[PDB]
RNA sequence: CGUGAACCUUUACUAUAGCUUGGUAUUGAGAUUUGAUUAAUUAAUUAGGUUUCUAACUUAUAGAAAUAUGAGGAGAGUGCCAGGU
RNA sequence: CUCUAGUCUGUUUAAAAAGGCAGGGAUGAGCUGUGAAUAGGAGUGAAAGGCUAAACAAACUCGGAGAUAGCUGGUUCUCCC
RNA sequence: ACCUGCGAGUUAUCAUGUCUAGCAAGAUUAAAGCAUAGAAGUGCUGGAGUCGAAGCGAAAGCGAGUCUUAAAAGGGCGAUUU
RNA sequence: GUAAUUUAAAUGUAAAUAUCUUUUUAAAAUGUUCCUGAGUAGGACGAGGCACGAGAAACCUUGUUUGAAGCUGGGGAGACCA
RNA sequence: GGAGAAGCAAACAUUUAUUGAUCCCAAGAUUACCGAAUGGAGUAAUCCAGCUAGCAAGAUGCUAGCUAUCUAUUAUUUAAAUAAUAGAGGCGAUACCAGGGGAAGUGAACCAUCUAAGUACCCUGAGGAAAAGAAAUCAAAGAGAUUCCCUUAGUAGUGGCGAGCGAAAAGGGAGUAGCCCAAACUUUAAAUGUGUCAAGCUGCAGAGCGUUGCAUUUAUGGGGUUGUAGGACGUUUAGGCUUA
């Protein structure tokens, strides 16, 4: 209790675990300027995705409770 | 700072009344020169009831 | 000190504390912190002269102008006593 | 060479001593017209401008102090807030 | 009695700044004994980034302090895949 | 310079992986108390709490489904085979 | 010397008992008046402490100013209002 | 406590100890000078005094006993001035606690916010613990003073939303304890002000016109301490009497 690991609050504010293992995240670039983006990217840009496998290990380093 | 006058006054009152002066005139001319005393307990009331029973009245500045 | 005879207030130290930028409830994106220094609020002592028909002579004491106005709305005698002190420790 | 260290300079950046301006407390009483606002030139407030008397306050002398006398003055000085440098 | 241009010795020297020869001042902006005053982002400086206990582009001691280094150095017995 | 001594991945906690031991849809007590002993023990007492057992969605909320949507219409994250 | 026992004239430290000291020498019981903490509560500006850096920023302390109610009351319930 | 002792180690020659030594413990005496050092002064371990007593006291003689300062309380016009007692000065703990002052090296691979951090350190205070401590509170649960643990929990939030910083409540324990003033009224007065009438008193009567008349301050006793109860007024009361 005197040397708990503290979790990265700025990586728990953007990323999420489920059941087994992959990472849930949103995406970038639709946030700011928006009209110039045509419309199939902006609906595939709302919808959420998964990280790819490589950067797994280094958050679940980042989120040791989470 | 309420006060009530020993004398009288040109635009203050009379010896018996308590008037709202400001400070300083209060603090630095009248309490020190006797012109007038502090409003409070045990002074206000001494004073008002000597000045009903013992003055009771106008010692003839009404005439 | 800077020090009220009467209740003890004396100075008080702080912070210097600029800001730059415009507040939310302005409209503006926030303010922003800047390099703090150390700084000192000092009281305002007024060396004063009260005159004490009581034994016909004027005391002078250092005061506050807090102080200066409580003693305007209670009387002197009263608050010096309030505050356990007494005429003749001054003289 | 190291997102080294120190010093110095500047019309580099950011603070700040100090200086300076305004407001307010300290800080009262007068006289006068410059107005604004509110209603009906009048009346109630309020910022000022030009002046006055000293009791606050502070300069000179005597005194350990108290106190007194002679001059300034509600100014200045000192806090707090704000604007410049 | 106080100073050091020029030259030489010395430079693992006798001396962590002298000595051997010489030169300047030498009644004055003079030398010096004995006390005292000015302490570190300060003092002092007839002004050279000088001096302040043989070291000063910010003295020394203690403490923070085992300061931080993407820099350098070091990191100890054995065998097999 | 030689030689002889001294001279560097440790400890305390958290995360996670593996090994060992034990129990099991459950596992486990922390602080602390009592008893005996004087023997900084170890046998009990103590379940407050934590991790599993349901996830999805920003959340409300709904649930082997949930969200995106009029739509299980297609997918995203789940699971029925722990 | 060690186990289990055990020396206190005098001194120091502890309780307990009286002495001593002090207090009540009374309480259950209805409505009218008095008081119930004053430059204080609060507000404006400048700061600090609360985990909380002005952020919607409560609340507390607090410097400069201003300023209350008096149980028919006031404070608090993370801006504020009821 | 009993046979050695003359320190910490014996030596060399001198005594003591069974007349109870040495030594240990308790108490008392002695206790030079400096040092908070305090009669003044001073280069700390020492010169110069004032007064009193004794040395033939005496010509810079010696010895003993007093004269420092601050604060509180009064002996007085507590300031001035002495007098009276009472409590403090300094050291110790290179520990702990409270209050005040408050960095910098770093991290953020710079830095200016922030972090480090109320850290080091300085200063003022006492204690054996201190601080705090009996709700104008926590907080939406029904609890109930303060403090210290286990959990909640790296959670809720905060942060150039960068690095980081980081609770509280509830629950489970250690340990337990609640109280007392001021004010509301009244008594005893004094001091300071003001006052010559219906000012005091539970209420009929007589006396009574100032029981100091009414207030404030000082001092004493009774009265009382809270989800608004305590006093003046409402009764049973009020052990019982003496005083009013």
């Amino acid at each position: 209790m005197a040397n708990k690991m503290k979790t990265r609050k700025s990586a728990k504010k953007r990323y999420s675990f489920t059941v087994n293992g992959k990472v849930k995240y949103k995406k970038q670039n639709l946030r700011h300027i928006l009209t110039k983006k045509s419309s199939k990217r902006k609906r595939n840009l709302r919808k959420s995705g998964n990280l790819s496998c490589f950067e797994v290990k280094r958050i679940k380093t980042l989120l040791p409770y989470g | 700072m309420k006060v009530i006058l020993k004398e009288d006054f040109i635009n203050l009152g009379k010896e018996g009344d308590t008037v709202e002066v400001r400070d300083g005139f209060a603090r630095n001319y009248l309490l020190p020169k006797g012109f007038a005393v502090f409003s409070n307990k045990h002074n206000i009331e001494i004073f008002n009831q000597k000045r009903r029973s013992i003055l009771k009245k106008q010692e003839a500045k009404k005439q | 000190a800077r020090k009220c005879e009467i209740t003890g207030k004396k100075t008080m130290f702080g912070n210097n504390v600029p800001r730059k930028g415009l507040a939310k409830k302005k409209g503006g994106a926030g303010q922003h912190i800047g390099v703090k220094t150390k700084r000192t609020f000092k009281v305002n002592l007024i060396n004063k002269k009260f005159f004490i028909p009581n034994l016909g002579r004027s005391v002078s004491i250092k005061v506050s102008a807090n102080a200066l106005r409580s003693i305007s709305k209670i009387g002197l005698d009263a608050f010096l006593k309030k505050n356990c002190k007494k005429i003749e420790n001054f003289l």
